[PDB]
């Protein structure tokens, strides 16, 4: 069982960190059909997704796509410090499987 | 008890809500780290009022009435045609400079209130307009006020700002009372005080533990009321 | 997979993108029956609804819908900025489809 | 399509528009059974509830009920000024159906 | 229909007004199975439970037992004045049946 | 029924009290499968989860550890004083049964 996102992230074969330290700059949420999604940037330009719900998911993951999205949105609204990402590097953009928060 | 405090500013309410709240010189946003400035009462008080109304070495100074704060805005920030006077909360991150530095206050006369680190947007409950010298009796509500948080905090006593009040080392304020038992390291009679620079660090880190001390409170009450919103039962149906 | 808000309404038939860069100025919500929906102005006098869930909306938008309202109302109650709706234009007040958030 | 909460309660029989322009005084929340509702109360004395769920109310305003409640607590803590209630007033204590919130 | 707490404390058996006018002192939380639960304290020594959702709650209450715990966490952190509880008093300890706060 | 943290940690085998009276340093997040977990850590090194829903856990707990997830993320943000943890101590790390915040 992992004690960081660094050894989580590399228990995955498609995964990788990115180290931010920095607060989101942008949140952006969609209802739209098929792109029910969130997407975040860093001042750095840096792009990431929660990916729409889909068939690559399986059930435990349903509740914790939702529970990120939150996760984002009070982060970028309390300007708390990311610290790293951990990412599907699969999609453009990548793909948010993991995320830590320390000052 | 709401006892109101008032500072005379020319940075409009934008800026204000842009920085998160009223910044000493240097600091641009109030959730900044205290080691960006430099932290010293005694500085502070020194500071010359030529343009602005004392906001320097990370402390912010505040007037005890609209009235005493309009008229330092006349003298002071005389050449806006536009300036505001901020009405503002007491709490604990806020202290009486006459009572702190004592006998040694540099401006007796002016009965100052001075908040370490500057004051956080939701201790400001609103400001006055000034146009031409004119103050518009209208007050702005500001929606980012807590009433019932602030209206049951008052200023800090002097015992808590005594160890904060930032004298050099060989200044005879540490061989005396009040300050003498509240001295920092390196000041006083403590050995080389004259020769060691430990003193100014000790007041610098003193003054930084009590910024972030009082930043956990803010964000506590400010950043618990964003979440308040939250219901469990959907998710879990 | 779109990058940002303007790409994202690019999708869709009947979307345009506002422009605010600005906090909401007044959120309206109801529990009415069949007016179950949420109301955001601009001090422009700009209006926007979030539907009432209807027929038009896939089942994955039934939990974004609920979600977007969520958003507003933190956006509202924050003084949050927003930078730029994705909206159905077909629709009066015209309907969000998306919300970003920029500093 | 209404545009505001006025336009809104015209849209029912037995709804009528309080104006407060006020902070909410009190809230209360009870989760007694056949009594789990909530109670908020202006300063000037004014009461007001959120309806336990009941045979009055359609399926889709079961969800916008909760809703409600969650908009209450926060608009509470927060200490956000209510604009207007719509409520129905065949009700003791008057019934909410929408709040608007404005700066 | 109730208008304030005392009255519907007044509606049920085995049930007592608690008048605090202070703070949560202090706030707990469970996950541990068969004490899925809240405790909060009061500084005078008042200690009060939400109770472990059983066969005494209907399906209505259930909602709102998880409301409450969410309700007394944010009351705990934003050192929001309790004003009264309503609890049942054939239990150790006593169980909230609801809450209100006031200045 | 326990009336305290310590109280309710007594009742478990392999669990444990950790007193931190400390806010929490760092807060991690993933929704990667197999790994819906939360980790926490204090600045003196000392590491916690919440563990992924299992067959350990029995179905009233599924709700619970949603919730601890939230109250963890919160206490994170808000710069919250954690008192104590109540944990399992035959996981690494150890796993979170209870937490209490206390003036
Ligand atoms: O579990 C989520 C992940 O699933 C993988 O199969 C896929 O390669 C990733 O793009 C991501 O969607
Ligand atoms: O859906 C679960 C909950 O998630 C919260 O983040 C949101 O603010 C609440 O309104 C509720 O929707
Ligand atoms: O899914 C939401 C959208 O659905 C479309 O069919 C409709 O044209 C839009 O006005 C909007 O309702
Ligand atoms: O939808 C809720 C409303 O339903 C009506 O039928 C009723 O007359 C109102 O008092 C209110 O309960
Ligand atoms: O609905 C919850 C309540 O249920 C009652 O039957 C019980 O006597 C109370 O102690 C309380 O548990
Ligand atoms: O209820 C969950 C708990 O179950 C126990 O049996 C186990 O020893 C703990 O590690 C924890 O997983
Ligand atoms: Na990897
Ligand atoms: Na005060």
């Amino acid at each position: 069982t992992p004690q960081n996102i660094t050894d989580l992230c590399a228990e995955y074969h498609n995964t990788q960190i990115h180290t931010l330290n920095d607060k989101i700059f942008s949140y952006t949420e969609s209802l739209a059909g098929k792109r029910e999604m969130a997407i975040i940037t860093f001042k750095n330009g840096a792009t990431f997704q929660v990916e729409v719900p889909g068939s690559q998911h399986i059930d435990s993951q349903k509740k914790a796509i939702e529970r990120m999205k939150d996760t984002l949105r009070i982060a970028y609204l309390t300007e708390a410090k990311v610290e790293k990402l951990c990412v599907w590097n699969n999609k453009t953009p990548h793909a948010i499987a993991a995320i830590s928060m320390a000052n | 008890n709401d006892d109101k405090l008032y500072r005379a500013d020319s940075r409009p309410p934008d800026e204000i809500k842009q920085s998160g709240g009223l910044m000493p010189r240097g600091q641009s946003e109030y959730f900044d780290r205290g080691t960006q400035m430099n932290i010293n009462l005694y500085d502070h008080a020194r500071g010359t009022q030529t343009g602005f109304v004392r906001h320097d070495d990370g402390y912010v100074s505040t007037s005890i009435s609209l009235r005493s704060a309009h008229l330092v805005g006349q003298t002071i920030l005389s050449g806006h045609s536009t300036y505001y006077i901020y009405v503002i909360a007491t709490a604990p991150n806020m202290f009486n400079v006459n009572d702190v530095l004592g006998a040694y206050s540099p401006h007796p006369d002016e009965q100052e209130v001075s908040a370490l680190g500057g004051i956080p947007y939701s201790q400001i409950y609103g400001w006055y307009r000034v146009h031409f010298g004119v103050l518009d009796e209208q007050l702005h509500r500001n929606r980012g006020y807590r009433d019932r948080y602030y209206s049951n905090l008052d200023i800090a006593p002097a015992a808590d700002g005594y160890g904060l009040a930032g004298f050099p080392p060989e200044h005879r304020a540490w061989r005396e009372e009040p300050w003498i038992h509240h001295a920092p390291p390196g000041c006083g009679n403590a050995p080389r005080s004259s020769m060691s620079n430990t003193c100014d660090e000790k007041t610098q880190s003193l003054g930084v533990k009590f910024l972030d001390e009082y930043q956990s409170k803010v964000k506590r009450q400010i950043f618990s009321g964003y979440q308040s919103d939250i219901d469990t039962h959907n998710r879990i149906k």
